[PDB]
RNA sequence: GCUGGGAAGGCCCGGCGGGGAAGGUGGCUCGGGGG
RNA sequence: UGGGCCACUUUUGGUAAGCAGAACUGGCGCUGCGGGAUGAACCGAACGCCGGGUUAAGGCGCCCGAUGCCGACGCUCAUCA
RNA sequence: GGUUGGCCUCGGAUAGCCGGUCCCCCGCCGGGGUCCGGUGCGGAGUGCCCUUCGUCCUGGGAAACGGGGCGCGGCCGGAGAGGCGGCCGCCCCCUCGCCCGUCACGCACCGCACGUUCGUGGGGAACCUGGCGCUAAACCAUUCGUAGACGACCUGCUUC
């Protein structure tokens, strides 16, 4: 009935110049564009859901093609709204540029 | 071309830094980046206060260069700025903005069926008008 | 975001609407700049124009049919502006290349649309008044450029349409002040509710 | 939000005519707490509703223990006659305070969504 | 926009196919059958106002004669030839003048 | 270093690659720039090489 | 908590005063204006 | 092992040298890592396999992590800046 | 495999702008000059539009010169990449859909994720079901010699 999550573009890895930290991610959350914006997202869950070829459970539904890597914002990066955020497993590389839902589920408001 | 002066009586508009969102007059003037500003009935003391934050408004208080704050205090409740600024439109301005910003989610429901019924009214006057206006003939 | 997103070229700074670009093509989005020719570069036209004629001079002195491409249009002039802020040899500065398109004028698909305008790089701002600067499209007319004529003529072909139908938006928008003139006793009650909220001063 | 429970869960109504939610349990982190509130004082919320009550009831395989003949009976879970009565029994008189304050009916049928232009960490809720 | 005149010669047509020998010589068949019903010449009519509208610079599409040649050729030579001098309506008025 | 005489270079660029040509019967690649006080006429015409 | 037991500052038309001026108020004079 | 080489500073021959020869300490050789785009020696720092936090030197338009600060004050127009 | 409402457009100035309005000129609309407003842009992109729980009794307002047809037919505009819009005529439906209320109901699946759209998505093979339509070339081989290392290229081959 409604969108219900926040529109995050995976933006990157933590990274130096010549190093990359993959096991953390840089999101850019739509309307954030401060870093005092942002704290109202640590700690929410965000979830980088793509399709793929096999059908897989969905809790609560029919098998689908829609497949999904959790994970968490954990803290905010840099001066102008990018977060940091640790998911389960490491995200693909072919996810930069790409569509992160940010859920609002564990909420503080 | 120019309307609004920076000159000693002018009263300003702080837009941002520790005290934006309030009124000022300017005492005295130094450097060509700063000025002598206070607002005694604003709650703003006297200080220094860079012209990049500022906002000149209309209003114009009669006192002499760098008075103490008793004679800004005096022109400023004679003329009666807090009053004046408020019946603005760039109060109004302010004021609307700030009463958006902390509408809340009943309030931004009502807000929906009002102007849905609203809008779907003028609109129909509108056609209405169009129709009256497309009724010509005449050569 | 997740729509395209047009921009207006007149008025800018060329690299500092093409960082800009870069970034966000990186970002996912798709750009569309439009009116490449009205693009700004600071420092007076002669000296733009000298940087050109060096770019000019560089060539493969083996094959120049090989050598670097000098581009004479002011969009591809853009375009290689922001592949140069662009990781354009991998697959992902190639894939933010393939979303950002560039056009002199402005073509049928995007004259019927709303152009967005970055004030980060606008030469208003950016940019001191007593400052000289050189118009892309004068610069590319003579380093090589063979449609400034055409774009002319096409785009004051384009402002007429554009000024016809902005005055019927003008016409609209004062039946729209009349009629909510008219429909005011059955109005006053939801206009309340809106300059409560501050909605509509 | 009428009370919180032993457990921490929330007990929630809102009532089954309007959004089709009945008496439900809820956890406080997955919900958002808006500013709009109606006086539920004076209003009486049944003693039994406890955690135990809202318990989910299930019975599966006591002397099935090989699965070649399916197990898919009593899957549907059925509303107890009790459960309606509760309901009625709290919507009785959660409903006249809510027709009290106006339009409140109306924005307790429709459901919360973002719209492209709204951002959460911008909204008073 | 491309319009042909109805009663295209075979010389002409020859330049159309690799293999005249073989071929049908079905060549603009359909396509001259537009110069006689009514709805394939109100097309025509739309396609001459349209060049009038919107064309810059119009040329005609002419070919030689190969069976006047003492050549082993049949084929002919097409070629584009602009039309100078005068409005956009003056050249196509010209031109349709000397269709065939 | 450099050639011990100055002599001319052998040729032109201006005619290159020197290829057969895509085409046989040779395309006019530029017509005469129109101008419309001048009556209508044909610009061009085809002819074959008798002797 | 300390400091110059902070410096400034606010209110008490601060009151009896004294002195100094200028980025000179009023007035006065001159030169330009609005009924 | 008994071919060394480099840098700050002192220092001899030489017009000088990425030259030749000394003193002192450190380094490279034997050494990876962050930075200097690149680089035996410079700057930071020396290393088991990892998670979190914070830094150094260095940076924060875009490539490319980070100023998308409503940063402060000036100086500067270059037809080889 | 992405995506999870739309914005359908003045030109522009920046030591200035925007809107509106009476007189003069240009074939009943625009351009000027007065005059009146607004300008930290409110005729505001910090904006605007749309806004999704669905139905049943049931009142009041809005409307009622109204709303919907992958329903027909005609016309108009758009060429810079028109791939898009707009206006009529006929026919069929509902007086419903918009706001405030009355009234109860729907799996209320017993706290839980990938839910919610674009979408009747793109692509490729195959099957069935109806209608309207079409019956061609290219290459080789042969020939030419305006061509040529070979490829390639220029040509001819039952009609007057
Ligand atoms: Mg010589
Ligand atoms: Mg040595
Ligand atoms: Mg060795
Ligand atoms: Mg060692
Ligand atoms: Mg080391
Ligand atoms: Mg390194
Ligand atoms: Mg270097
Ligand atoms: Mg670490
Ligand atoms: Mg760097
Ligand atoms: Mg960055
Ligand atoms: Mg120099």
């Amino acid at each position: 009935s409604g969108r219900l999550w926040s529109k995050a573009i995976f933006a990157g890895y933590k990274r130096g110049l010549r190093n990359q930290r993959e096991h953390t991610a840089l999101l850019k959350i739509e309307g954030v564009y401060a870093r005092d914006e942002t704290e109202f997202y640590l700690g929410k869950r965000c979830a980088y859901v793509y399709k793929a070829k096999n059908n897989t459970v969905t809790p609560g539904g029919k098998p689908n093609k829609t497949r999904v890597i959790w994970g968490k914002v954990t803290r905010a990066h840099g001066n102008s709204g990018m977060v940091r955020a640790k998911f389960r497993s490491n995200l693909p590389a072919k996810a930069i540029g790409h569509r992160i839902r940010v859920m609002l589920y564990p909420s503080r408001i | 071309v120019f309307r609004r002066f920076v000159e000693v009586g002018r009263v300003a508009y702080v837009s941002f830094g520790p005290h934006a969102g309030k009124l000022v007059a300017i005492v005295d003037v130094i450097d060509q980046n700063r000025a002598l500003v206070d607002g005694p009935c604003t709650q703003v003391r006297r200080q220094a206060m860079p012209f990049k934050c500022m906002q000149l408004t209309d209003f114009i208080l009669k006192f002499p260069h760098s008075a103490h704050q008793k004679y800004v205090r005096q022109a400023w409740q004679k003329a009666d700025i807090n009053t004046k600024w408020a019946a603005t439109r760039w109060a109004k301005k302010i004021e609307a903005r700030e009463r958006k910003a902390k509408m809340t989610d009943f309030d931004r429901f009502k807000v929906m069926k009002a102007k849905k019924m609203r809008n779907r009214i003028i609109k129909n006057e509108v056609k209405k008008l169009q129709k009256a206006a497309l009724l010509k003939a005449s050569p | 975001e997740v729509q395209v997103l047009v921009l207006d070229g007149r008025g800018h700074l060329l690299g500092r609407l093409a960082a800009i670009v870069a970034k966000q093509v990186l970002l996912g989005r798709k750009v569309v700049v439009v009116r490449c020719e009205g693009i700004n570069i600071s420092g007076n036209f002669y000296r733009n124009k000298l940087k050109y004629l060096a770019f000019l001079r560089k060539r493969m002195n083996t094959n120049p049919s090989r050598g670097p491409y000098h581009f004479r249009a002011p969009s591809r002039i853009f375009w290689r502006t922001v592949r140069g802020m662009l990781p354009h040899k991998t697959k992902r500065g190639q894939a933010a290349l393939d979303r950002l398109k560039v056009f002199d004028g402005i073509p049928p698909p995007y004259d019927k649309k709303k152009r967005m305008v970055v004030p980060a790089a606008l030469k208003v701002v950016r940019l001191k008044p007593t400052r000289k600067f050189a118009y892309l499209g004068r610069l590319a007319h003579e380093v090589g450029w063979k449609y400034q004529a055409v774009t002319a003529t096409l785009e004051e072909k384009r402002k007429e349409k554009a000024k016809i139908h902005y005055r019927k938006k003008k016409q609209l928008m004062r039946l729209r002040k009349q009629a909510e003139k008219n429909v005011e006793k059955k109005i006053d009650k939801y206009t309340e509710v809106l300059k409560t909220h501050g909605l509509l001063v | 939000f009428l009370k919180q429970l032993a457990s921490g869960l929330l007990l929630v109504t809102g009532p089954l005519v309007l959004n089709r939610v009945p008496l439900r349990r809820t956890h406080q982190k997955f919900v958002i707490a808006t500013s709009t509130k109606i006086d539920i004082s004076n209003v009486k919320i049944p003693k039994h509703l406890t955690d135990a009550y809202f318990k989910k009831k299930k019975l599966r395989k006591p002397r099935h223990q090989e699965g070649e003949i399916f197990d898919t009976e009593k899957e549907k879970y059925e509303i107890t006659e009790q459960r309606k009565i509760d309901q009625k029994a709290v919507d009785s008189q959660i409903l006249p305070k809510i027709k009290a304050i106006p339009q409140l009916q109306g924005y307790l049928r429709s459901v919360f969504a973002l719209t492209n232009g709204i951002y959460p960490h911008k909204l008073v809720f | 926009k491309t319009v042909f005149a109805e009663h295209i010669s075979d010389e002409c047509k020859r330049r159309f196919y690799k293999n005249w020998h073989k071929s049908k010589k079905k060549a603009f068949t359909k396509y001259c059958k537009k110069w006689q019903d009514e709805d394939g010449k109100k097309q025509l009519e739309k396609d001459f106002s349209s060049m009038k509208k919107y064309c810059q610079v119009i040329r005609v599409i002419a070919h030689t004669q190969m069976r006047l040649l003492p050549l082993r050729q049949k084929k002919a030579h097409l070629m584009e030839i602009q039309v100078n001098g005068g409005t956009v309506a003056e050249k196509l008025d010209w031109a349709r003048e000397r269709l065939e | 270093s450099h050639r011990k005489f100055s002599a001319p270079r052998h040729g032109s660029l201006g005619f290159l690659p020197r290829k057969r040509s895509s085409r046989h019967r040779g395309k006019v690649k530029s017509f005469p720039k129109d101008d419309p006080s001048k009556p209508v006429h044909l610009t061009a015409f085809l002819g074959y090489k008798a002797g």
